[PDB]
């Protein structure tokens, strides 16, 4: 849980919107931490739903 | 731990360059109830007044 720190702390200051291609985890998804993020493919919480 | 005092939105955002650079602890003093988007953990910020 590196690259997707580093990636989410220089976009998401300067309101940059992100696209997490390989990102299967739902902890930069609180609308706070990463405000300028998306997510490609959803996490496995969501399949915690299934 | 660091201490900040500041006192403009633009010494927010250097302080908290700063702090992610350093990614360490460092307590910073508002006015006011400051709502900041800096959401690094390491960084402790104080509204000097609470809410009426």
């Amino acid at each position: 849980h590196f690259t997707p720190t580093p990636v989410s702390y220089t976009a998401g200051f300067y309101r940059i919107p992100v696209l997490g291609l390989t990102t299967r985890m739902s902890i930069y998804s609180d609308k706070s931490i990463h405000l300028s993020f998306l997510r490609t493919v959803p996490p496995y919480s969501h399949q915690s739903s299934v | 731990a660091l201490l900040a005092f500041p006192q403009s939105q633009g010494e927010m955002m250097e302080l908290d360059l700063v702090s992610l650079v350093l990614h360490i602890p460092v307590i910073s003093i508002v006015r006011h109830e400051f709502p900041r988007e800096s959401q690094n953990p390491l960084h402790l910020q104080l509204s000097l007044e609470n809410s009426l």
